């Protein structure tokens, strides 16, 4: 399972899905992270937030919220508004992307 | 029947070694030529290819992939006493610079003082930690704190072998109940040291490496070794490439509670000897599932090794190149 | 512009009472840790309050270097006075800074082992071995400068070391430092030999 | 410290059984008495604070514990013992401290855990009870010493307690508290009469915190083998098994505490004031609660027992309950 080629978003997802469905959750974990570092390599931050989250790794979450910041530091705006304005819960996972939930809530405030 | 495929490598000497990416769509070549090549596979099934840079300032010994987890790196290990880590920077470099840039060294480990004979990275569930073996008779063991900064690796452990170190096989084994292993090779041709196979335990009360075995039988230069894959076995598989083939099993023996800080003792058993190269074994491989060995050596033949039912290991096949 | 000693000191009474103190002391210390800028706080689910509280010092110590020695000596000096086990990272940062005070420290609070240790590896990074450890630029040459060596301190813990003829322990540990003096001052004699022999070459350039 | 340096020199080498030497400058009364309370003071502020029995213990310079454990090698007066042994209880309070207390006690052999063939003459508290304490009538030493198990009881319970040494677990302290000081303590003089009491009610106190924190897992039931010096020996069972074991057979143990109910009964039915009669009430209490407790877990322990392929025999201590009292020749234990 690991070592089945994910050229697309698509055969991750269903690879994913038989994962899941058979309790594999290192497969999960490293799927997930085998993407969500894919999509940071491709420039994608959102997409490689996504797949963290989902990879429950808060050691990731925190480098991926660090590159937003850095990104707005340089540009003076997020580049994935909806992204950030859906975490809920996953917000919890690290504290750098508490951070960057509320910095967003305040915002939209 | 199996079909030979030349690939015109393009290389200007000698090619010491070749590795396939996780997914065999991607390998990398290096030789005495002083330069590593990274080639593509396409859809048709031809190799293309696409990177080719000046590594060191010597021969490049061997090349190893990362797994995918850390992205798209390479380590290469050299003459000149090096490893070099590099990764691929995959981006829109706009389309007139698709002949050399896109791999980028991220940093030289210059630790060992003589030749870096092999290097390989650890299985991902140790990290992004590398290993390098050196003529020296010290195997390093690096690690890169941050996978976004490859630029930093930490020297973890030094390992003193005594031997001229010639090659390194990480246990892959990903079960809690063994502690990380490593197997070193040596091509030290003094026929009075006997043990030229090495096994190294990761004690944690210590946090060291001990020297948990040494293959007694293993008299001759070993050429290569490779821990076989552990699919659910409780106990490990070693091939080990010298002037004939040898496959060991090594099950680890119970730990008598009694003991509170001994490296785990091996029950080894030799399980096959294939003297069927006539000749110097220069590689072996495992196959993903560990079930069969592939081997190398100077009668210009691959041979593949298999265990029947009943654990009679036997030559299944032998491709020549034309 | 006040010294920043009595903070170094406070922290490291507060780390001390954390490593001696029952699930109490570790629950009241979140808050006062929760109270001071770890500007980085992943809350894993496996760290204690006492591996925060010494990574808050680390981060000080970092932040906040001094010219002279002084927060070091004075950490180092607060753990050896309540019998602390000293953490490896803080002696080899000081053995890199100042390894002739760090042996005062370990004779001044009887801690002959230690202290014995620390010059058997002070001698092989002067010999060569293991020189980067102690911030030693150069190993004993013919042309590399002179490191001090604290003779008198080596000579009192010899003295202490001897005192109790009774352990067999410190006549081997005093058996173990003799033989690798007498290492030092053999390559130290041939040094300066062969030192004398690069002055003694006639200036023909 | 001092006196632990001093104490130490003076340790006769064992190849010189020819000269008479003079008298041991022993400690003068006024210093035992300041040291005696210097101890109780250092103990008293351990007791109720916490931060400061980790600062004391952790101090460099004082190695208290090292020190107050060397001094109980020397030849010093057993009322100063007795001191030094409720300082190194009040200090092991904390279960920091509780841990290294009982690899010191090991490393020390205050108690010989490992029993060497050769020596006929044992060092230690076993002797100094039996020699020392027994010609005295009086018991400080023996008392302080079940107080220090007792505190390490239930700060801290290692598993591996004696590993490399000798087989691993706490049975050796269980001889001694069983066979040596609770079996045994009725056939000893008292020079008070309340102080038997004292002693009954220590070692009572001990059993009852190993029995209470004890559940009946499969693996006591397992004979687990621990290689020692290249020999296969059988590890120690959990001192709780060995408690129920005792307490669910016709044991001298068993027999002891019940005639101390019956001695306990027969005292109140008098209803006249008595020296030690609070130590005699908690004794009797602590011996209660052992065969509450037995009751409770022999259903468990027994079909654990069933389902385990040792050789054992075990009976419900309601049975033995009806046995016949040897003191009365009646079945009058439940009465």
């Amino acid at each position: 399972m690991e070592r089945i080629p994910l050229s697309t978003e698509k055969k991750a997802l269903k690879a994913l899905r038989i994962c899941e469905q058979r309790q594999m959750t290192e497969q999960v974990r490293s799927i997930c992270k085998t993407m969500a570092m894919q999509s940071l390599c491709n420039r994608r931050l959102g997409s490689a937030l996504s797949w963290s989250i989902r990879a429950k790794d808060a050691a990731f979450a925190t480098l991926i919220s660090d590159r937003f910041l850095k990104e707005y530091c340089e540009r003076g705006n997020f580049t994935d508004l909806d992204l950030i304005d859906n975490l809920g819960s996953a917000m919890l996972l690290s504290d750098r992307l508490t951070f960057l939930g509320k910095y967003r809530e305040f915002h939209r405030m | 029947m199996f079909v030979a495929r030349s690939i015109a490598a393009d290389h200007k000497d000698l090619i010491h070694d070749v590795s396939f990416d996780f997914h065999g769509r991607r390998m990398a070549t290096c030789s005495s030529d002083q330069s590593v090549k990274v080639w593509d596979k396409s859809e048709n099934g031809n190799w293309h290819c696409t990177a080719s840079w000046k590594t060191h300032s010597g021969s490049v010994w061997r090349v190893t992939w990362a797994h995918p987890e850390f992205g798209q790196v390479l380590a290469s290990c050299s003459f000149d006493r090096t490893a070099a880590v590099w990764e691929e920077i995959v981006g829109e470099s706009n389309d007139k610079l698709r002949g050399q840039s896109h791999w980028v060294k991220r940093t030289t480990l210059v630790d060992s003082r003589t030749s870096v004979t092999d290097v390989k990275f650890a299985p991902k569930h140790m990290g992004l930690m590398l290993a390098t073996c050196s003529a020296d008779g010290v195997v390093r063991i690096y690690e890169a704190p941050d996978v976004m900064n490859l630029s930093q690796w930490s020297l973890q452990h030094e390992i003193s072998c005594k031997l001229s170190c010639s090659c390194i096989s990480w246990n892959p084994s990903s079960s809690r109940a063994h502690s990380p292993m490593i197997a070193v090779g040596s091509d030290d041709s003094s026929p009075n040291i006997m043990g030229k196979v090495q096994i190294y335990e990761y004690n944690e009360n210590t946090r060291k490496y001990a020297k948990a075995e040494t293959l007694m039988s293993v008299s001759d230069p070993v050429h290569d070794i490779a821990f076989a894959p552990n699919l659910g076995r409780s106990f490990h598989i070693l091939a080990v490439a010298t002037k004939d083939v040898r496959i060991f099993t090594m099950k680890p023996l119970r730990k008598e509670l009694s003991s509170s800080g001994g490296v785990t003792k091996f029950e080894i058993h030799t399980v096959a000897q294939f003297d069927n190269h006539n000749s110097q074994v220069w590689r072996v491989s495992w196959n993903i599932t560990g079930t069969v060995l592939a081997s190398s050596g100077d009668d210009g033949t691959v041979r593949l090794w298999k265990a029947n039912y009943m654990d009679n290991w036997k030559c299944i096949g032998v491709l020549k190149g034309d | 512009k006040l010294a920043l000693t009595s903070v170094f000191e406070g922290l490291a009474c507060k780390c001390i009472r954390l490593q001696q103190g029952g699930e109490a002391a570790q629950a009241e210390a979140w808050e006062w840790l929760a109270a001071n800028q770890l500007a980085t706080v992943i809350t894993t689910k496996e760290s204690s309050a006492t591996d925060e509280a010494w990574r808050l010092m680390i981060s000080y110590l970092d932040k906040y270097e001094a010219k002279n020695t002084l927060y070091h000596h004075c950490i180092i000096n607060k753990l050896l006075s309540h019998g602390v086990p000293l953490p490896n990272w803080l002696i080899n940062r000081y053995k890199a800074m100042d390894a002739a005070e760090l042996l005062r420290l370990y004779l001044k609070y009887d801690l002959l082992e230690e202290a014995a240790e620390l010059v058997l590896e002070y001698v092989d990074a002067l010999l060569g071995k293991g020189h980067q450890y102690f911030g030693i630029q150069a190993p004993l040459s013919a042309t590399s400068q002179l490191v001090w060596f604290p003779y008198s301190a080596i000579d009192h813990l010899r003295q202490a070391l001897g005192e109790n003829e009774s352990n067999q322990h410190n006549q081997a540990i005093l058996s173990k430092l003799q033989r690798k003096m007498d290492e030092y001052f053999q390559k130290l004699k041939k040094a300066t030999d062969d030192y004398k022999k690069l002055v003694q070459k006639p200036l023909r350039a | 410290m001092l006196y632990h340096e001093h104490l130490r020199r003076d340790l006769p080498n064992t190849d010189n059984i020819h000269q008479r030497h003079p008298p041991l400058r022993g400690i003068t009364q006024r210093e035992l008495d300041g040291l005696i309370a210097c101890l109780q003071l250092t103990c008293t502020i351990i007791d109720w604070s916490e931060s400061a029995r980790l600062a004391l213990c952790e101090h460099a310079q004082w190695m208290p514990v090292v020190v107050i454990l060397g001094l109980l090698q020397c030849s010093i007066p057993p009322l100063l013992k007795a001191e030094l042994l409720k300082t190194l209880a009040a200090f092991g309070k904390s279960p920091e401290i509780a841990a290294s207390l009982w690899q010191s006690l090991e490393y020390t052999q205050i108690l010989q855990t490992v029993r060497a063939t050769g020596l006929r003459q044992g060092v230690g508290i076993e002797v100094e009870l039996n020699e020392i304490e027994s010609r005295c009538e009086e018991y400080p030493l023996t008392r302080a010493f079940c107080q220090l198990i007792s505190t390490l009881v239930e700060s801290s319970f290692p598993t591996n307690l004696g590993a490399g040494l000798r087989a691993p677990g706490f049975e050796p302290y269980l001889q001694f508290l069983r066979d040596t000081v609770f079996l045994r303590y009725r056939t000893r003089a008292y020079r008070r009469a309340a102080e038997k009491w004292e002693v009954a009610e220590a070692v009572l106190d001990v059993f009852y915190k190993l029995l209470k924190d004890y559940e009946p897992q499969p693996e006591d039931f397992v004979d687990q083998y621990v290689e020692l010096q290249g020999e296969e020996r059988v590890a120690f069972k959990p001192p709780g098994f060995s408690l129920m074991h005792h307490l669910l057979n016709e044991s001298p143990m068993l027999e002891l505490c019940l005639s101390l109910m019956e001695e306990g009964v027969t005292q109140l039915d008098t209803y006249a004031p008595f020296p030690g009669k609070k130590h005699l009430e908690k004794a009797v209490a602590y011996c209660f609660m052992l065969l509450n407790l037995t009751l409770q877990k022999e259903n468990r322990f027994m079909d654990l027992l069933r389902e385990s392929h040792l050789s054992m025999i075990v009976t419900p201590l309601e049975q033995l309950l009806q046995g016949i009292n040897p003191r009365s020749k009646k079945a009058d234990n439940v009465v």
